[PDB]
């Protein structure tokens, strides 16, 4: 009963759980430096995000090699994510970076690429070329995040529109356009997107954060865009409009993971509902056993202040209580004055929220959803977590090459760390976004084939010994595949750690 | 609760154009809906027929939808600061002739179903003649 | 299960719950008018708060008289609360309204009762008189809410101290100072407190928000301070320092209710922990069956903008999910541009979060905490709530003169409205602070003696009919006392509404 | 819930369940023949009881050789039990009992039915009498008087099994009390994870009539519902005129009661009685049965040499047969007295040492396939020990049987 | 994890003044803990295994407590920008003859129990001569 747990909570006692939630950091000027990345990792970064909304292919090649080198230095396996720009109408570049507009003024909105970089209070550029033929006089154009609105007065030229500004607002560079007329029919991946996706496979990113995912066929299209070279890489759908939520079930089925973009969600739907939508999406992902990430407005004030607000902190805590696997920093670590400190804050909030949750509630609720009979695969994973509770195991150790099994054990929300012994470095990196898991790499090329799994099993026990998780006398649960089958783990062992 | 008042109906020639206006007043204090919190749908009922869905707009105007009969011809917009929702009708043709209602839902999102609406306006007559 | 509930939630479905949490509004410049008050009441205010930190008896008399007139107009019973100023060091008053300081300045801090209204960048007044004798050179004096730190350098006169400012912060007026140094010998009820309490008693307030409650004996001192005239007034202890959390069990036992002041709390303890302390305090109050209120930092940005931030909304939503009875607005309603609008947002968040909560978890968790053999009183209340669940009752109607029963039924957290028929207007007003309850008053003098307890039941059923709760055919649960005993209700009936 | 199960029982549906309960038969004039013994065995017997209150050493040597022979012919492992004479019409081990017990130990009996057991001290005197040559033989303590019931808990910890002699009990204590005593003792054993047998007054009228009374039949069914591992025939098979039909009758009753019991109640009851840090042995066993329920396995194959694991899995009362693949033949024979277990024998000398633990597994799956339990596509729970652990099962595999 | 560094102990008069300094070096990381997120206690060891508590200060300096033997003479303080905590101790006497240690909790609040602290300084000698 969380109630019971709550009434026994004390803020004066030191916390004891091992951090289970995972932290994604976006990289920018404050952090692309190799030493900065080593600081971000020590502080608790697990995946490094590249915001492709901006930057040159040379720029991001730099982030990739820097995180690779920093991780190698610290002996870590860090996932790299490629967050697409996505097919979303944006505005362009302004003379001076800024321009302000007053209600009752008139502004020209052109799609002639010449004004693409010279944007002034009087006339500025938009990427969608047929915008003049789509929005008909009297129509409304929403800019920034629905903050600036325009009423189209006349279609003056072949490819510009004269509009009346209705509110007062100052815009800065490459902000977004929302046409509320519907009838926009945006692709799933822009031409720019397609070529960035190829760049990502060619450099070996671990996961794609696909933007503005609205239907299941869109995530299927994005999948198409990665050839066989990039089919083993995860697709995490960014849910950021009402269609994303409407079709969320289809989108979980077709994706590897979900990203809840709460800021973008707030543009169309009211805050009280974003709260509800977030619980809905997170919990549907929990039941699907797939990773889910909370993304916007995380600890944003700590981009320039050295402490966040209490409401921001409970916002993050609530995301964790909600069931989220991961939280993602944005400007806080990309262009922010306090990057290491914000990551560590997020670590402390993660741990506090773990220890305030009742250990067994999510397990029991997930288990009571599964109809009987269970698949053999799922029975093994669930029964292993419940064994862990019943013997009070200090760690679960699963041997998974693709990582299926580790995600399925994470689905059942155990009490202790999950250690994944894998022979694939790609799964070491990708497992950074599922809760409680920590990988250990086994180089088959360097060592044996470990047919009897004693060497890997040791590597894992050893690992948990050294990281303080388990000590001689404690009990561990070990899950793997038998020497009569391969493909999926179907076997479990209960071991007392010896020294 | 909330009250709605339409205006702007009348006579027009085939191909003409109208602007319907719907003005709101009040609140469902029992819940805290003020039109600025409620989606608005437009319905029409032709003589002898039932209530047609025409179109809808989300609470803050960022989402609209229309029946195919009126897509590309009609435009729904709203100004919450004036508490008014508007429907623009262009290329009006004779079978659009009907009585027109605005209605308000106790949700941020609209429905196409008349029963999912909580408050209605009185309705205004639109008559489109040939030529 | 909440998981099972979560995955079934839809953002597109209209909610159909009756608001069960209650809203307290503080009264000030934007709302003290009778017309303003009527609008707050229509908007969903249940208790009007008077911050006795500022204001004359003439002002608060006016607030009191206006809210009674406005309630009388709307036919409502609104509770009035008196929030004490409390034993809190204050910073005089500053001329031209403000004054700012830069680090490396030297400023005098005097306790000479003069300069109380002058207050210059150069020398200002403080509430504590023996401040020159306690804080010694080098001592750290924290002003506002710890925001400013000062170091005591000079001795000066018996009245004044010269201190080095270690800042960059502009002060606003009559702020409080919380100096960490000990030998403070904090009172429980200052002379000002005592006379303010009498004013409340003599004028008939319904409840005391007792400030800065640290120990249980403080709550008893406050009780004592209210004489036989004030034995019926509720005391709600404001928990706003670490000691408050330290003694929460004794303080809950001694109080009628608790108020979690999270801002005040955040000054002494880390946010992450405040989150946890809030869970702890709220839940202990639920198990004790006493109201708990969340008070500071609610939709603070709405004092000047017409929209709160999403994190602010989630903060409110989190309080409701957490188990809070009431949420309380402060500046947003006292000195804010959007009083009716922010109350209506609070109404909307409450309804949304109540509707996203799993109907049955709290009833089950509280019931499983109960030692078995239950008291008859406890059995009657719990069983009425489980009856309501099994028959899918749309209302519980309890006949209670003091309201003890209504609080005990609310403790089991049913999913329908609770209607309390009383013969006491003080009870109508005081029950405004418990979740799901709504009072109906029976004027013994005006009508019969309802020995049968029949007219009252009619009054209640009638009410729920007009309120929109019940229709002919629906089932109602009615809890009352039999005509052979007195003291507490022990009798229950299940009735189908007829019309 | 049992209530819900009952309300949807039908007397018209053929019942389909593999008999989990075990029948013990006493041997006398009507059944000592090797042919007659074969007939008992085909018609469901699993253990042969020798009543040492009557008969010479030569007479029981005859029965031992004859059961060993008929069992050998059918390819079955039948247990043999020596029912002590007891201090009848006070000590624990009569001198005659001592010589009888050494005869049994030298001739290789699988278990003793220690008579008139009153204190745990007396069962330990029996174990002493058995000696090192009989260190490993089951001592089944016969509770036949009030001191037996009074001391049932000590007697259970010291014994391997318990037998409720309800006729013997009925001489000192009233019948309604015997009813209650039987439930108490059966369930105390159930929790202890040790076999319990019901003994006297079983189908006694079938000794001379071709069908028993309905009251007798419900008495047997009520032993099964009460939780008993085994039922035992006495005069029915020794002196009786219909030995084969009465064993078959026991089989039909066992199956019907088993099919009428609710499959999960026992498991849930036994599990919830366990303490919250479970030991890894207990945990592997319970969770195997649990896994079997969650995946609807049609078999549990356990690799025990001593059979400990098989008893422990049995304690949690799963839905399906338990196949024990063992390498010790005495375990094959002793396991006939535990509910739902069926041993398959793997000759470690005649076939290569199954160090991998992999040929025994296959042996088990093939057994389950032929018996009719499991069919290609079905899941099974495999429970054994790893290449390096300290002599107990600690790992569990979940297998889908394939066409082979 | 986090380490501490001490300074300023020595010899002084009965009634004279010292300011002991305790400066802190890195972080813990596994728990996202750093000097500014930790309470600090000051404990003293006289001749003999009797480390007793001297004073404590919360993570942000807003809460202090002292044993009564030292109350009103000693002032515990902390500078988070410099990662240093100070124990000011004037008007010192022979009883306060001892080695002085600083220690850092897991937690925002301090304890009077030494075993409840995780990282320690070496202990620096203070001797007050008569």
């Amino acid at each position: 009963s969380q109630l019971q747990h709550n009434i026994g909570l004390s803020i004066f006692e030191p916390v004891a759980k091992h951090r289970a939630n995972r932290i994604i950091c976006t990289i920018g000027p404050s952090t692309q430096s190799v030493e900065a990345l080593k600081g971000l990792m020590k502080s608790g970064m697990s995946v490094a995000r590249m915001n492709f909304s901006h930057g040159s292919y040379e720029y991001h090649q730099t982030t990739i090699n820097n995180v690779r080198a920093a991780a190698a230095e610290l002996g870590l396996h860090i996932g790299i994510a490629l967050d697409t720009k996505g097919p979303e109408i944006r505005t362009g570049l302004f003379k001076d970076g800024e321009a302000t507009y007053a209600p009752g003024d008139t502004v020209l909105v052109t799609t002639d690429p010449a004004f693409e970089k010279i944007g002034t209070k009087e006339k500025f550029y938009v990427d969608y070329p047929q915008l003049p033929n789509v929005v008909r006089p009297g129509g409304l154009i929403y800019v920034d995040d629905g903050v600036l609105t325009l009423r189209v007065l006349s279609k003056e030229d072949d490819c510009t529109l004269k509009c009346h500004v209705n509110n007062h607002h100052r815009l800065t560079d490459r902000k977004g356009i929302n046409l509320p007329g519907c009838e926009v029919d945006l692709p799933a991946v822009s031409e720019k997107d397609r070529k960035d996706l190829q760049f990502g496979v060619e450099q070996g990113v671990d996961m794609i954060f696909a933007s503005f995912i609205r239907t299941a066929d869109q995530v299927r299209e994005v999948r198409a865009a990665l050839g066989e070279k990039g089919k083993d890489t995860l697709i995490i759908s960014k849910i950021e409009n009402h269609q994303g939520v409407q079709n969320i079930d289809a989108i979980i089925e077709a994706s590897d993971g979900i990203m809840v973009a709460r800021g973008d969600l707030g543009v169309e739907i009211p805050a009280e509902k974003v709260v509800v939508a977030q619980m809905c999406i997170i919990s549907k992902c929990n039941v699907a056993g797939k990773p889910v990430i909370c993304a916007t407005q995380m600890l944003e004030s700590m981009t320039t202040n050295p402490r966040p607000t209490r409401a921001e902190v409970t916002d993050v805590a609530n995301a964790v209580f909600n069931g989220a696997d991961c939280v993602m920093l944005s400007g806080e670590t990309a262009k922010g004055k306090y990057p290491n400190e914000v990551v560590q804050y997020m670590v402390r909030i993660c741990i506090e929220a773990q220890s305030a949750t009742h250990d067994s509630v999510m397990f029991n609720s997930i288990k009571n959803l599964q109809k009987i009979p269970m698949s053999p695969e799922e029975a093994v994973c669930s029964s292993a977590v419940s064994s862990a509770f019943e013997v009070q195991a200090k760690a679960i150790l699963v041997l998974s090459n693709t990582g299926r099994s580790a995600r399925l054990i994470s689905k059942y929300r155990p009490n202790c760390p999950i250690i994944c012994a894998t022979t694939r470095l790609l799964t070491c990196r990708q497992l950074n976004v599922t809760r409680s898991v920590e990988s250990v790499y086994y180089d088959v090329d360097a060592h044996g084939e470990d047919n009897d799994r004693e060497k890997r099993v040791q590597l894992g026990v050893d690992w948990a010994k050294t990281k303080g998780y388990v000590s001689a006398g404690d009990v561990m649960v070990i899950v793997h595949a038998d020497h009569s089958v391969k493909g999926y783990p179907n076997q479990t062992r209960l071991v007392r750690v010896r020294e | 609760q909330v009250q709605l008042q339409e205006s702007g109906g009348g006579l027009v020639q085939s191909g003409g154009s109208l602007k319907l206006s719907c003005a709101a007043s009040g609140s469902n204090f029992s819940s805290g809906r003020t039109f600025s919190t409620d989606a608005i749908g437009w319905f029409r009922q032709a003589p002898g027929k039932e209530r047609e869905f025409v179109g809808g707009i989300s609470w803050n105007g960022g989402i609209t939808d229309y029946v195919d009969s009126v897509k590309g011809r009609f435009t729904i917009s709203r100004d919450n600061a004036k508490n008014t929702v508007y429907l623009q009708m262009n290329s009006l043709q004779p079978e659009d002739t009907a009585v027109y209602y605005c209605a308000g839902r106790d949700s941020w999102y609209f429905s196409k179903v008349p029963d999912e609406y909580r408050y209605w306006g009185q309705g205004t007559q639109v008559t489109v003649s040939s030529a």
